[PDB]
């Protein structure tokens, strides 16, 4: 009963707002702790340089004119309540790609007598990282996602950390690939004096036994037969065969790992690289 | 004595009888003037089998009106307020190029307010173009990409584009990796249509942009030039060994698998025809 | 920040060996915890390191299938199962948090003392060390206070009460057979040892062995 | 592994110097990123190690400015500019660039002064272990520089090197010398069939060795 | 059951049945009415979300209509498309057993308010649709409580472990039948004499065929590194021979 009677009372639309946010003593910067916590990294879609990953950020804020005597109301400490209703400051993604941008659920939020709102909303997010896909696949994938309000300058709010790294605990293993840290830093523009943003750096490694097995053995195997056509005697005539068989598996296995590696023309692949070397060695070994 | 109870008596007083779809201008014979400029967040994808760019594009309009004005000495010294653009007026600046997408920004923003009734406003957008993509010097290629914006419902003797910029800013530009922008220039035109004898102004950006050739030359084009310089060994191969035509027939389906593996890539378009596609026939021909 | 380890251990060889490490006043969770081998000769050699978050595991060339580590999420505390134990492992072991390419070893634990031999219990030790029979008498002379046979560390060997306390000796353990065999030594004025009543004294926690014995000229 | 490799062993340098201690990678470690993922580490006798240089090319939020470091793509240099008393200690080389991550050799420091004349005493045994039946002749060697010095036993002039026992400690802070003591143990039955012990010790401050001996029957 | 991405696509009927005080009334007052249809917009609903969701809806978004007895009584029964992200064993493929779970639950309440009691220990399965690939072996469900870093207090849970087969007449008609067969051809080879001179022809075709076949079974398989598949094992060992 009495939860009904705070309610009303704390989301009076003629006595509350919306769309303006709280500020006291000559506009003071409202402080905005977030802090990001990974579930599980589903997928890396390393061809077209998106990360979709399952994330619950935590937010809090201090909140002045939703306090309420605590006495009164049998003495009650926390209260729900609808996200759509309460103001809350956007906190979204800019690197994002699919057009999708704000969270998916919009929870409830936790509020307390003091005023201060703790409120975390689960998403799922798909960013845009760049593949530095040298050493394929013995490598490093620094996959970058940055948060700021899109609506909000350097001017009403300020984003600070709570913790030096994203937690981990409803991490569960990600299977194929396999994070070493979760570093986490707020960049500051010093020249633009209004750029605030948090940005997390996700360093991830993959576990290459699956490629390994799949592909490095069957393209060795397959180029040893580089060195090995001389040997064979010129009179039974089977060199041509033999040759131009090898040279079609080389070209297919090309073929199929340029199709799995991104098309980042920055850089070569160092495989790629061994295989085009092979090649033009084997069509030296035909003429 | 707050700034929120200073903020929220302001907008209660300067949206007590307001309408939303009037068109704010100081009179009828006057026009009004909007601002207009891109940026590129990222060049998402160029898909040039489908003829279709896909960009992220923040879109910044600036314009102004008399009816939302106030004075900041009445409210504790507040300057710029932020409000949702769906509770005011908005020039629909939709692009005339659009191929299965979003004519209009879908997000709908919030947007600035000053107090001498100046308005800007800043949404994301995602846009898929088309472009008349040529493909002859594949694949040190250059391609012309236009979009072409617009009011919809209004003529110029109303509403008046100017552009901010003479050229689209890159502040905020991710390097995608496998296009570099050259160069792109905006150009204020007018026309005339067949529904009305009005004149209807329009504003396009012209993308100059070059393909990165690193990838497709050491995958695509270096095994296709390399196995065409069988087709004339096969005659200095003596006949008594007798595997000749077994050279012939592998040269000639590796060249036709070649040759229909990049009818793919290329758009199957009639206008030209690819270079590399030109050279494999003639060497398929010989 | 704070780290908390596990007390002393010993064990009989060919046994395993669970040490415990604890942590709280961070992100327990977040970030790789590796631990560092110290022999009390020299060097400092690894064992690996784990993330509590998942069960990602690394190991040094020379230490696989030595050792073998375990997380908890519930209870922060990370453990570490020892493979079969031989007498050339007795050392220190450490704890510590790390993050690579980034800030890293910014704190450490206490240091876990791990030692195996062949023992149960021995009692510390009363023998003097008197002055050789034929020495010609200078302004000064050394004393001697020797333990042998006690087990296991550590042992404290003061004089009265730290009354000679200035040009004392302590010297590390060092075995003979199977135990441990310490002596301790000051530099004295040979005009007051026949008149002041001195007399070595050796405390063992261990064992609560509280043993003095006055040492007398011949 | 990335073997690495530091020099010297050990570089006595006095107050106030100038040192400087090279650390060299067995294979390049720079990262493909481009910056170098190097660890220097302080350990004190009897306490964990501390932190005074991350990222080289940085330094690290706690210790003063008198620590330098650098060095190029391989070849690494950490540089002090005065030695002060707490600077006593091991330093340590940490790579970050590949997996898995290694430590040093081990870097011993301490400071450096004048020689000093080695006191050397040997002691017989006592009453109580002869009561107990057993024979261990202590030989001090104490308040001596440098470390170089060696200990020679010999029974009626013959050479002894069975039941002997060398410890020695480390730089002493308020005298700036060493110690080493060397422990003879035999049984009471053959105390009683020799007749000459000698301890002698062989120090670069003596042109002579000390010769120090006793008979047991005099 | 999409392994190559490890995403499980389900179609299910979510039955929630609740009550309180506020919304009885008295039937002998109101012409002998007993349950009357509400759109569920209108009155209070609890939140249950899943965890193991991956590029999918976590909240139903279809709000039906929800049935209301005399007494106070709500019964409400939302249909939802669901993706969930399982961890795809594939060892004895393809005739595998499969292990997926899904964890529903409140989000924004404690045990201490809201408390999941599982109606049925089993999931029903009259309105069942036979795949014809997969057949369910189980659906167990478990309740659990777990505690999160956010909170003092537990919260509730309920894990449902769905263990399914694969029908393995497809697969061991079209993919290892035919690799097994071509392997038959490996040994052949020396068999045939020299003179004649087409040995290395069979040799070349017989690698290039396994090359293929492993070629298309590692599309199938998902890119999980933590064990092999025990067909990729074969061919590859077939390869090196
Ligand atoms: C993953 O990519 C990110 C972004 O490129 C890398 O962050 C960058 O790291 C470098 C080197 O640490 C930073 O340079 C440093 O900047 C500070 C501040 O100006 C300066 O004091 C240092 O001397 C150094 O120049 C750079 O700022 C940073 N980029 C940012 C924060 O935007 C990150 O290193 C990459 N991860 C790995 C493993 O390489
Ligand atoms: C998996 C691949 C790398 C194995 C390929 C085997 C050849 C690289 C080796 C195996 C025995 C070698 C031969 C050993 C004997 C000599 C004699 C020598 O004169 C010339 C090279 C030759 C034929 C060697 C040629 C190459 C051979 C065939
Ligand atoms: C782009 C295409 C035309 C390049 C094809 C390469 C040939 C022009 C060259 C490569 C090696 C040459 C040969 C090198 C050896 C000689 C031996 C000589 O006797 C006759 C020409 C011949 C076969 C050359 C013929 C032409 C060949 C095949
Ligand atoms: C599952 C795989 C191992 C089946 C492999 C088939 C061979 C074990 C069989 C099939 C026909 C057999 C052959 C049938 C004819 C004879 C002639 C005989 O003289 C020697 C054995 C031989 C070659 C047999 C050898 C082995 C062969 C190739
Ligand atoms: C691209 O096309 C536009 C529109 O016709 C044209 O004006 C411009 O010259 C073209 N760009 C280049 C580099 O030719
Ligand atoms: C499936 O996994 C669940 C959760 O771990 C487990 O409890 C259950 O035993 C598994 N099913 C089978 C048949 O092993
Ligand atoms: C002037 N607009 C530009 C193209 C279509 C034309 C139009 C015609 C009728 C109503 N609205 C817009
Ligand atoms: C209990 N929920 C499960 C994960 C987050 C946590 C939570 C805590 C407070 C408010 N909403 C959600
Ligand atoms: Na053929």
């Amino acid at each position: 009963d009495t939860e009904e009677r705070l309610v009303e009372h704390l989301l009076d639309p003629s006595r509350y707002n919306k769309l303006i946010r709280p500020a006291t003593n000559g506009s003071e910067l409202v402080t905005v702790q977030l802090m990001v916590s990974l579930a599980q990294l589903i997928s890396v879609h390393e061809r077209e340089q998106i990360m979709t990953t399952n994330v619950w950020l935590t937010q809090e804020w201090e909140d002045y004119r939703l306090t309420w005597k605590p006495e009164e109301f049998d003495n009650m400490k926390k209260v729900r309540l609808p996200s759509k209703h309460i103001w809350l400051p956007d906190v979204v993604l800019y690197n994002n790609a699919d057009g999708m941008y704000e969270v998916s659920f919009y929870s409830n939020a936790v509020v307390s007598y003091d005023g201060s709102i703790f409120w975390l909303p689960p998403a799922i997010y798909k960013s845009a990282c760049k593949i530095e896909v040298k050493h394929f696949p013995f490598d490093q994938q620094n996959c970058t996602m940055k948060f700021r309000s899109w609506t909000y300058d350097r001017t009403e709010i300020d984003l600070v950390l709570k913790s030096e790294v994203a937690s981990l605990d409803d991490f569960t293993p990600s299977g194929e690939w396999d994070i070493v840290a979760l570093p986490g830093r707020r960049n500051e523009n010093p020249d633009d004096s209004t750029y605030v943003d948090i940005t997390y750096d996700f360093i991830i490694r993959r576990k290459p036994l699956f490629y390994t097995i799949n592909l490095i053995i069957p393209c060795v195997l397959i180029t040893s037969l580089a060195i090995l056509v001389f040997y064979l005697p010129s009179d039974c005539g089977e060199k041509m065969t033999l040759c131009i068989s090898v040279l079609l598996a080389l070209t297919v296995f090309l073929l199929l790992i340029s199709k799995i590696v991104p098309p980042t023309s920055l850089d070569v692949p160092l495989v790629g690289k061994y295989l085009m070397f092979t090649m033009v060695l084997v069509t030296f070994s035909i003429v | 004595e707050t700034r929120a109870h200073a903020e929220e008596r302001l907008l209660k007083k300067l949206f007590s009888g307001y309408n939303k779809w009037s068109r704010p201008v100081a009179n009828i014979s006057d026009v009004v003037l909007v601002r207009f400029g891109l940026s590129i967040a990222q060049l998402i994808d160029v898909d040039e089998k489908n003829q279709m760019m896909t960009t992220n594009v923040w879109v910044k309009q600036e314009w102004h009106d008399y009816k939302l004005r106030w004075d900041p000495a009445d409210y504790e010294n507040v300057t710029s307020i932020r409000i949702p653009s769906e509770l005011i007026w908005r020039p629909d600046i939709v692009l005339y190029n659009n191929a299965d997408g979003d004519f209009a920004v879908t997000h709908l923003t919030k947007a600035h307010l000053f107090h001498d009734g100046r308005v800007q406003w800043t949404p994301p957008a995602i846009y898929k173009s088309s472009c008349s993509i040529d493909v002859t010097f594949f694949p040190f290629d250059q391609q012309n990409c236009t979009m072409k914006f617009g009011s919809w419902t209004y003529d110029k003797a109303k509403i008046d584009l100017v552009n901010m910029h003479s050229r689209v800013d890159q502040l905020d530009f991710w390097e995608s990796g496998e296009w570099v922008i050259v160069d792109a220039v905006g150009t204020y035109n007018t026309r005339k249509y067949e529904c009305c004898a009005e004149i209807y102004p329009d504003i396009t950006y012209a993308f100059v942009i070059r393909r990165l050739p690193l990838f497709y030359t050491i995958n695509l084009i270096i095994p296709c030039l390399l196995i065409s310089c069988l087709t004339v060994l096969v005659f200095y191969l003596p006949s008594e060994c007798g595997e000749k035509i077994t050279l012939c027939i592998s040269v000639l389906l590796s060249l036709t698998v070649f040759l229909l593996l990049i009818t793919e890539i290329i758009p199957s378009t009639s206008l030209v025809i690819p270079l590399i596609g030109e050279y494999l026939l003639f060497t398929m021909i010989f | 920040v704070q780290l908390q380890q596990s007390g002393a251990e010993v064990m009989k060889p060919g046994a395993s060996v669970k040490i415990s490490c604890k942590g709280t006043g961070y992100t327990f969770s977040s970030y790789w915890i590796e631990w560092v081998k110290q022999r009390p000769g020299h060097g400092l050699e690894r064992i690996g390191e784990i993330l509590p978050g998942s069960g990602s595991t690394n190991y040094n060339e020379k230490f696989r299938g030595k050792a073998t580590f375990t997380a908890d999420k519930s209870s922060k505390t990370a453990y570490m199962q020892l493979s079969s134990l031989t007498s050339e492992d007795s050392a220190v072991y450490y704890c510590a948090r790390y993050l690579p390419y980034y800030y890293a070893m910014d704190y450490w634990g206490q240091g876990t003392s791990v030692t195996v031999s062949s023992a149960k219990t021995t009692p510390p030790s009363v023998y003097p060390l008197a002055p050789g029979s034929a020495a010609q008498t200078n302004s000064m002379v050394t004393l001697g206070c020797l333990v042998k046979g006690y087990f296991p560390e550590p042992v404290t060997v003061t004089w009265n009460s730290g009354s000679l306390s200035s040009g004392v000796h302590t010297f590390p353990a060092v075995l003979q057979s199977d135990l441990y065999t310490l002596s301790s030594s000051v530099t004295v004025p040979s005009s007051t040892w026949p008149s002041e009543t001195v007399t070595c004294n050796v405390a063992h926690p261990a064992s609560s062995t509280k043993v003095d014995k006055k040492i007398v000229p011949r | 592994d990335v073997l690495m490799t530091q020099t010297p062993l050990s570089l006595p340098v006095s107050l106030g110097d100038q040192a400087s201690i090279s650390c060299r990678s067995s294979q390049s470690i720079v990262h493909s990123n481009g910056n170098t993922y190097l660890e220097w580490y302080l350990q004190k006798p009897g306490q964990s190690p501390k932190l005074l240089i991350y990222k080289v090319s940085n330094r690290f939020s706690g210790v003063p400015d008198r620590f330098s470091g650098s060095g190029s793509g391989t070849d690494f240099t950490l540089k002090i500019s005065r030695v002060e008393a707490e600077d006593l200690g091991v330093y340590y080389c940490f790579q970050g660039s590949h997996v898995p991550w290694t430590f040093g050799g081990g870097t011993k420091l301490e400071i450096k002064r004048a020689d000093a004349a080695p006191t050397v005493s040997i002691f017989p045994p006592s009453s109580e272990q002869l009561t107990s039946g057993g024979a261990s002749v202590v030989c001090f060697l104490n308040n001596f520089y440098p470390k170089d010095i060696n200990v020679k036993w010999k029974i009626d002039g013959s050479e002894r090197q069975n039941g002997v026992l060398n410890s020695w400690t480390d730089q002493d802070s308020k005298d700036s010398t060493y110690s080493m003591s060397s422990t003879l143990t035999l049984t009471k039955d053959e105390y009683e069939r020799h007749n000459s012990y000698t301890c002698e010790a062989t120090h670069k401050t003596s042109t002579s060795p000390i010769v120090k001996s006793f008979n047991r029957n005099e």
